[PDB]
């Protein structure tokens, strides 16, 4: 369990799999969800395999398909920040200690 | 040398008190609650300052009429004292007017 | 009592450094307190002066024999600075003669000598290496770090950067480090000796020139107790120096080191040093 | 003196006109400035903490 | 005693850190201390000006002595070098006068030069070649 | 005042001009509080400024302790054995920027 995430290159063929199972046509990007129930399935079968739900402050954002797709693919990565400065690059006269 | 050498023992707060945590709770009976009662129904205190703020004077005032019959004969010369030289002050007294 | 606390430790501070200037603590080395490491901190002292340093050749540079004993003798409850030290004195006493005779050649070779002698002692050297971080950096047995262990760490840090970065480079280094300490000095505080009248007649004999006449050219206040003799050092009716003093002896004294100062190039208005 | 009296009438009265027209913009043009969300969430950022 | 104030030593010594070395109970008590501490500044933000003027004054007296020393006066010094377009100030002529004695008596010469150049002008009247000396670099 | 103040000539730490010029800072020691509004600038210019500022002067070893403290600190300590620690307490990025550049510049 973390928020550590790096999104797979096959996010798409998952996800037109996904939106094949859960109802169809040509240019699905464009695929309403304005019905709560199809907009809960797709949610909670992509949460449940990909290990990552969307927020509730997120949730009204996404009305298509489109959105959902690039909501899954951005790279959402978390560590404490001593790690975020020690592993980037740092040069030979830092160094960053952690009393914690 | 008025200042002290050690340190004070320190204070212990807990902000998680009895108190503390169930602070505010009631706060917005009046709104959400079928207005059966007011917030200023919830506050404690003096009988003569439930649900009501004023200056001395006022304060002075309320208290004897509300209270003074059951006072203390010399809290209440005290208070008539009060009342008078208060009346002789915002009355009297002042540089806006 | 006066409720509140910052007052209180406002005043615990100012005690605390009442009682560190008071009662101080003994001088502990730099790398027995905190924010140290080592490895960054040579490789800092290598780009600090602005060269390349081989850092194991540095490492061991710093690494007095003494801190072996040491380290054994605690060790019972790593290379020396040896050949570095003499590699590094002996570059480093030819490099100086070299520029010494280079910019300065009419003087002998016991002044040059003296000289470079000098400019390798124990007070010169300790103290450029005191104002470049080498004690900080240097592991010894105790501190402070006595003066021939504090000079033979300096002289390996020069025979280390000698065998990183060649004799051009070193010869830079001697040249911005230990050249320039001759600054805003005379000779004769550098180059001390005694009886100077002696060595001008013996140096104005080895340029087959006639002996100097002492002769009083001016005075004030012959019979009081502060006066003004003006020596001056004359051949053949031209003079060679003068100098003052406030007794006849003295002055004569001043005006053979003002001799000697001008035969060989140490006038305070010699050329500077070209950098 | 250049000129007589009779030629100095009217000569720069324009552009002490356009010189008041401005002054007078700027003395009816001052109004309470705008108020942004931006700066009340700077003001948020006051607890901002590391991770 | 609601809130009094814990924070009163250390104003205290703020003032009478500066009043350290005076003399008697000055060094000592916070009112006479503050007294004379703020006399203290109030002399020192004049005493800027005053070492402007007191520092300019000996420059012009040391170079009145050396002046005086190679035969001229000061204001011929100042006022005839000024005439050759050699704008030093007295800060450089008196430490000239100190440490360079042979360049001071250039200088001194040079004064004189246009001193006896502006003589001989200013006496026979009318057109005539002007001095060697006495020429000025115009500046466009 | 001058008369309640030690005084000394100008002068240089080894003739610092002459040969060369040696940075005369070694050292620099932030202490950046992980939770502190105090040391919030501090931490943003561990975020933003110090990378930058190391690699513009590699001779300087910088150290951010990151220990809770309450009040952050830059100490400078220079080559001749001087210590000036400076509070960096309630301080944005520009000013804790341009007072480290104060640091490095002089001697
Ligand atoms: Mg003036």
């Amino acid at each position: 369990r973390s928020r550590a995430y790096t999104p797979p290159e096959d996010l798409q063929s998952r996800l037109e799999s996904y939106v094949k199972e859960v109802f169809l046509p040509s240019n699905w990007q464009d695929i309403s969800l304005e019905d709560s129930r199809l907009k809960f399935n797709l949610l909670a079968h992509l949460a449940d395999d990909l290990g990552h739900v969307v927020p509730n402050s997120r949730l009204h954002q996404m009305c298509r398909v489109r959105d959902v797709l690039d909501f899954y693919n951005v790279p959402i990565q978390d560590r404490s920040k001593f790690d975020e400065l020690s592993a980037s690059n740092l040069p030979p006269n830092l160094k960053i200690t952690w009393s914690y | 040398i008025g200042i002290r050498l050690t340190l004070p023992p320190p204070k212990v707060v807990d902000r998680w008190n009895e108190k503390r945590a169930m602070f505010g709770v009631y706060d917005n009976i009046g709104i959400l609650g079928n207005f059966e009662k007011h917030p200023k129904e919830l506050i404690r205190g003096p009988i003569w300052l439930r649900g009501w703020k004023g200056n001395e004077l006022q304060r002075c005032i309320r208290k004897r009429k509300m209270v003074g019959s059951r006072m203390f004969a010399d809290d209440l010369h005290n208070l008539n004292k009060r009342i008078r030289y208060l009346y002789k002050h915002f009355n009297r007294h002042g540089k806006f007017r | 009592v006066k409720k509140g606390f910052r007052a209180a430790f406002r005043f615990q501070k100012e005690l605390e450094r009442q009682r560190l200037l008071r009662c101080p603590p003994p001088p502990v080395r730099r790398s027995e307190k905190p924010n140290w490491d080592y490895h960054a901190e040579i490789q800092a002292f290598g780009h600090r002066l602005q060269e390349n340093f081989s850092l194991d050749l540095l490492k061991t540079a710093f690494v007095n024999s003494c801190y072996i004993k040491s380290e054994e003798a605690k060790r019972q409850q790593l290379k020396s600075n040896q050949e570095l030290s003499e590699q590094g004195t002996s570059f480093s006493q030819t490099c100086l003669t070299q520029f010494l005779e280079d910019e300065y050649p009419d003087m002998p070779t016991e002044g040059i000598k003296n000289l470079v002698d000098f400019l390798t002692g124990e007070e010169v050297v300790c103290h450029v290496a005191r104002n470049l971080a080498v004690e900080q950096l240097t592991l010894s047995e105790e501190f402070p770090v006595p003066p021939a262990v504090l000079q033979q760490t300096f002289f390996a840090v020069i025979g280390a950067l000698l065998q990183s970065s060649g004799p051009e480079r070193t010869a830079l280094f001697i040249r911005d480090f230990l050249i320039t300490q001759m600054t805003g000095k005379e000779l004769f505080e550098m180059w001390k000796i005694i009886n100077p009248m002696g060595l001008l007649v013996e140096e104005l004999k080895k340029r087959n020139v006639s002996a100097p006449e002492s002769r009083l050219t001016r005075q004030s206040g012959g019979t009081t107790a502060l006066p003004l003799y003006f020596v001056g050092l004359y051949c053949d009716k031209k003079l060679i120096a003068e100098g003052p003093g406030e007794t006849v002896l003295v002055a004569e004294e001043e005006a053979a080191r003002v001799a000697l100062r001008k035969l060989y190039g140490f006038t305070e208005n010699r050329r500077p040093w070209n950098y | 003196p250049y000129m007589t009296r009779e030629q100095e009438r009217g000569h720069a009265a324009v552009r002490r006109r356009e010189a008041f027209e401005a002054i007078k913009a700027a003395a009816t043009s001052k109004f309470p400035p705008h108020r942004f969300i931006a700066d009340q969430l700077d003001h948020l950022n006051v607890t901002k903490k590391w991770s | 005693l609601r809130n009094r104030v814990t924070d009163r030593y250390f104003r205290i010594q703020e003032v009478l850190k500066h009043a350290r070395h005076f003399r008697g109970r000055k060094n000592r008590c916070y009112r006479l201390a503050v007294r004379t501490v703020i006399r203290a500044f109030v002399k020192c933000t004049k005493a800027r000006y005053l070492k402007k003027k007191n520092m300019r004054t000996l420059w012009i007296n040391r170079i009145t002595a050396a002046s005086q020393e190679h035969g001229l006066k000061y204001p011929a010094l100042i006022g005839n070098l000024v005439k050759c377009q050699v704008e030093l100030n007295r800060k450089v002529l008196a430490d000239l006068a100190i440490y360079e004695p042979k360049t001071f008596k250039s200088l001194a010469a040079l004064a004189s030069r246009r001193r006896h150049e502006g003589f001989a002008a200013a006496l026979g009247d009318g057109k005539e070649p002007e001095g060697i000396f006495s020429r000025v670099v115009q500046y466009h | 005042t001058a008369r309640g103040t030690p005084s000394r000539f100008l002068a240089s730490v080894l003739h610092n001009g002459l040969g060369r010029y040696v940075q005369q800072l070694q050292r620099l020691s932030f202490s950046v509080s992980r939770d502190g509004a105090s040391s919030r600038g501090a931490r943003e210019f561990v975020e933003r400024e110090v990378i930058d500022f190391a690699r513009r002067n590699p001779g300087v070893v910088i150290y951010v302790n990151s220990r809770p403290c309450c009040v952050p600190r830059v100490v400078a300590e220079y080559l001749n054995g001087a210590v000036r620690e400076e509070s960096i307490h309630c301080k944005s990025v520009e000013e804790i920027s341009t007072l480290v550049q104060k640091l490095a510049d002089q001697s």
